[PDB]
Parts: structure tokens; C-alpha cells; sequence
């Protein structure tokens, strides 16, 4: 089953499982591996398992990390990916000194934004958006990766799980435990990550869901070097209210992509 | 609002009809299944009922492990002593996929009467993900009733129950309703419901949205009329259960309408 590949090194570990770089013996092809133990005695396959390879072999685009193969065992199952060379935190803090070219900023925006727009065109939230989670490599693309806590809602949607999106990148109704949310949650953490990308640090780290809170209301009320179109955006992207913010849609076709090219990102 | 999702709904809805058609089991899988018949299918579907009562489990739930099951059965040959299996599997990848807290595996052993082990359910639990290739989002008639109630003007509780009652007595009926797709059963489900309570049609509004009319959704219209006539006589008698409650106001309890008037 596995004889083909060949384990490199480790990559990490996503919400679920353990990630390893990997060759393909035949094809030389570069593979990221998924590798899920199960769990026969209890417990079963994990929903986070089901959800995220039954979403990802509906949703193919280019902004979202391609899921190649899976392969299973009685005892062990393997997710084959496509590899990606690095992640954009990882990207950022490469980046804290230098700082990251606007160009390439509008960019992973922008295809973030195309790939976030493809999801909530097929009823998927994503829920958790971080940088961690966002994949880019040496040609100028960047991708939407780990789709274990995603959902396939419906519409309108109802309550959905609560312990959902990580601390620094959680929106205003998942902190305050509104009873309904929706494609909006997905928006507030590109608005962070957008944030984060020009000043190479979180816009709200947050210590606590309190502390969280606060930050939040600091802001915006109760990021200097960017252009008057860039804070239009971010601002709209940061509205409070879920059904003020703006959509990914909607996001695409604003000035600040006007411009948009796609840049090689400096740094190998 | 957000939540009623504005930018996405046109394109959700249309990406929801292109993958009911790829999420369609066969239409005459039970004719090939030569342990198994459309009688012994309906113990089951209603025995997943009174399990998502119980459970209290989501009727998306319910309709997904329908999908499961009869996709299972369009391509597997599953003997008489299996077929509750399979369904108890189907409920577990269901309540996994959908549930905020799924019930835990030991829950689904308990309710097959300890037939089977739990072994056996993770196994087929197994065998149903690799038959059904992880493909498990499925647009069900709830996703697409859901999106109907919206068209509503005002909404009525008491229609959207009878809605959810009438596409639910579809589940287990697999002559003839596995021949109509879940969008289009749902359709006929909302008209033959408003027009119960309310007294008023298929709403103008969706038939620009689905691009079906009374004419096209005539077929659908009078088995789902001879099905609700039929419900009190049914085999089956769990979802008139479920429906009899104040959580659902007593839908089920209500007399269906005569007749429907459509022609010349
Ligand atoms: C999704 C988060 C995951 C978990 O560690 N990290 C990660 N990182 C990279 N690559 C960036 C990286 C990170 C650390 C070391 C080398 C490369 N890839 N490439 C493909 C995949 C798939 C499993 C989605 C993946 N997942």
C-alpha cells in the first residue's frame, strides 16, 4: 500500500493526525502524508477524518490544498496530499525583519479570498482560518489547508459547534456565543490574517475569551502602513456585525485588488 | 441575514441540484438484491426514526443515513441478517458527518439489541466509507426544504412541520420515491404541506429558484398525496409518531386534504 512512498521528514501535526514530507519512488513525485490511526476497539473512523476527505474531494481549486489519494488499512489511514514548501506563519516570521512586499500581500489576499469564495459557494465552512493553516509555495500560490474542523452547512444554517476557531482569529458572535453563525466567521479571520501579513504580528492575541474581547473593542471601538483602499477593506472585513461584513464575493471585486498581480514571494 | 447566507445561496443551490443527481443510488437497486426486499428496507428506515428519536438526533441525520444505505445497497449484495448492520453503520457515519455530539459507538451497539458486536459495527463502519469512496455530503430533501421555507410569506410552523412529515414518509418508500430526487420531493412535500394548512401554492418565487412547476411536479404530487391518504393504514407507523408531538405540533394528527385540482 505504502511500499511506494518513501518517508523524508516530519512535517507537523494538523487537528488531527501527523503530516510527513514524502517521495513517491516511482513518479519522484513530493507528497505530504495525512497518516490517521484508528481506533477499531472503540471508536472508529474520526468525524474530523469523514469531513474533511469527504469536503476535499468535492471542493478543486487552485487556492485549495489538493487531497491526491486516500489510502486505507485495517488500522492506519493514509491522506496523500500534495506537498506545499512552507505555511505562511512560518512565511511571516521569516518575514518579521524585512517585511512582506504589498504586492505579494494583495495577492495571498486576493487568492485567499478566491479560494474562501469557492468554499462558501459549496455550503463549507472552513472555521478554522489561521496561518498555519495556509499553504504557499515557490511559484506565487498560496492555499486553504486542513479542513478538520470544516462543515458542510446548510441554508439558513443553525447551531453549529461552538469550540470552533482558534482564540486570536475567533469572531465577535463565536466569542459572545451567538446561537447562529455563518460564512461571516471565516471573513473576521481573513481580516486578521490580512492584518498580520502587513505588520508580521496577530492583531489580537488574545490571553483569554475576556481578554480576547477587549482587544477587540480597542480596535475597532465600543495597521499603519496600509493604503486607504487596504483599510476600506479591512474594516469591512472587521464590521462587527456578521451581516454588515463583508462577503468573499463581495471582497474580490473591491479597489484594492484592482491592481492584483502574482508576485514570487522573496524568500526561498 | 448572514445566516440566511445572501452572496451564496443562488450558487449553493444550484452546486446542491448538480450533486443530487451524482449522490442518486439506483433506482431499481432492489430488484437485484436477491436476500433483500422494498418491505424489509422499511423495518429499517422506520427503525432509524424511532433511533433518531431517542437519540435525538438531527433529521438532516436521518436523511443522510437513508442516502448511505440505499448507495451501500446499489452496489453491495447484503443478506437479510446484515441489512440492520449496515443501517446501524449508515446512522453512525450520519450522526458523525452532521451531529454536534454524534451518540457514541457503544449507543449504536445498544439499540441493534446486541445482534451485533461492536466489532462488527466499526467494520462495517469501514466497509460503508470505502463502498461510498468517503463521498458523504450529500444534499438530502431537508437541505432543499430548508432553503423553501425562506419563500415563505409569512412562515407557518404548522407548514413547515407537515413538510418535513410528508418528505420524511418518502424515506421509507423506496417504491416509488427513489425514483424522484430529494429537490423534487421536497418540492411536492411543500406544496401538498402549505397548501394543507394555509390553503395556497407552490409560491411563484420558486419556480424561478427551481425552474419546476405543478405541471412538472405532477408525477411527485400525486404519489406523495396517496402516500399521506395511506399514512394512518402505513406498515410503518414511527413517523406519525414522532409527528403526533408539540416539538413538531401534531402535524401528523391533521386530515389530509381530499383532493388537489390541477386539470382541464
Ligand atoms: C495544514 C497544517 C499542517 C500540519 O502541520 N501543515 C502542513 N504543512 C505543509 N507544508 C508546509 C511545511 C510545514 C513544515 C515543514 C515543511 C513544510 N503541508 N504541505 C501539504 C500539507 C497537507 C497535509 C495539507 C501540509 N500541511
Amino acid at each position: 500500500s505504502m511500499e511506494n512512498f518513501q518517508k523524508v521528514e516530519k512535517i507537523g501535526e494538523g487537528t488531527y493526525g501527523v503530516v510527513y514530507k514524502a517521495r513517491n519512488k516511482l513518479t519522484g513525485e513530493v507528497v505530504a502524508l495525512k497518516k490517521i490511526r484508528l481506533d477499531t476497539e472503540t471508536e472508529g473512523v474520526p468525524s474530523t477524518a469523514i469531513r474533511e476527505i469527504s469536503l476535499l474531494k468535492e471542493l478543486n481549486h487552485p487556492n485549495i490544498v489538493k487531497l491526491l489519494d486516500v489510502i486505507h488499512t485495517e488500522n492506519k489511514l493514509y491522506l496523500v496530499f500534495e506537498f506545499l514548501h512552507q505555511d505562511l506563519k512560518k512565511f511571516m516570521d521569516a518575514s518579521a525583519l524585512t517585511g512582506i512586499p504589498l504586492p505579494l500581500i494583495k495577492s495571498y489576499l486576493f487568492q485567499l479570498l478566491q479560494g474562501l469564495a469557492f468554499c462558501h459557494s459549496h455550503r463549507v465552512l472552513h472555521r478554522d482560518l489561521k496561518p498555519q493553516n495556509l499553504l504557499i509555495n515557490t511559484e506565487g500560490a498560496i492555499k486553504l489547508a486542513d479542513f478538520g474542523l470544516a462543515r458542510a452547512f446548510g441554508v439558513p444554517v443553525r447551531t453549529y459547534t461552538h469550540e470552533v476557531v482558534t482564540l486570536w482569529y475567533r469572531a465577535p458572535e463565536i466569542l459572545l456565543g451567538c446561537k447562529y453563525y455563518s460564512t461571516a466567521v471565516d471573513i473576521w479571520s481573513l481580516g486578521c490574517i490580512f492584518a498580520e501579513m502587513v505588520t508580521r504580528r496577530a492583531l489580537f492575541p488574545g490571553d483569554s475569551e475576556i481578554d480576547q474581547l477587549f482587544r477587540i473593542f480597542r480596535t475597532l471601538g465600543t495597521v499603519p502602513p496600509l493604503d486607504e483602499d487596504g483599510r476600506s477593506l479591512l474594516s469591512q472585513m472587521l464590521h462587527y456585525d456578521p451581516n454588515k461584513r463583508i462577503s468573499a464575493k463581495a471582497a474580490l471585486a473591491h479597489p484594492f485588488f484592482q491592481d492584483v498581480t502574482k508576485p514570487v514571494p522573496h524568500l526561498r | 441575514s448572514v445566516n440566511e447566507v445572501p452572496d451564496y445561496h443562488e450558487d449553493i443551490h444550484t452546486y446542491l441540484r448538480e450533486m443530487e443527481v451524482k449522490c442518486k443510488p439506483k433506482v431499481g437497486y432492489m430488484k437485484k438484491q436477491p436476500d433483500i426486499t422494498n418491505s424489509m428496507r422499511a423495518i429499517l428506515v422506520d427503525w432509524l426514526v424511532e433511533v433518531g428519536e431517542e437519540y435525538k438526533l438531527q433529521n438532516e441525520t436521518l436523511h443522510l443515513a437513508v442516502n448511505y444505505i440505499d448507495r451501500f445497497l446499489s452496489s453491495m449484495s447484503v443478506l437479510r441478517g446484515k441489512l440492520q448492520l449496515v443501517g446501524t453503520a449508515a446512522m453512525l457515519l450520519a450522526s458523525k458527518f452532521e451531529e454536534i455530539y454524534p451518540p457514541e459507538v457503544a449507543e449504536f451497539v445498544y439499540i441493534t439489541d446486541d445482534t451485533y458486536t461492536k466489532k462488527q459495527v466499526l467494520r462495517m463502519e469501514h466497509l460503508v466509507l470505502k463502498v461510498l469512496a468517503f463521498d458523504l455530503a450529500a444534499p438530502t430533501i431537508n437541505q432543499f426544504l430548508t432553503q423553501y421555507f425562506l419563500h415563505q410569506q409569512p412562515a407557518n410552523c404548522k407548514v413547515e412541520s407537515l413538510a418535513m412529515f410528508l418528505g420524511e414518509l418518502s424515506l421509507i418508500d423506496a417504491d416509488p420515491y427513489l425514483k424522484y430526487l430529494p429537490s423534487v420531493i421536497a418540492a411536492a412535500a411543500f406544496h401538498l404541506a402549505l397548501y394543507t394548512v394555509t390553503g395556497q401554492s407552490w409560491p411563484e418565487s420558486l419556480v424561478q429558484k427551481t425552474g419546476y412547476t405543478l405541471e412538472t411536479l405532477k408525477p411527485c404530487l400525486l404519489d406523495l398525496h396517496q402516500t399521506y391518504l395511506r399514512a394512518p393504514q402505513h406498515a410503518q407507523q414511527s413517523i406519525r409518531e414522532k409527528y403526533k408531538n408539540s416539538k413538531y405540533h401534531g402535524v401528523s394528527l391533521l386530515n389530509p386534504p381530499e383532493t388537489l385540482n390541477v386539470e382541464h
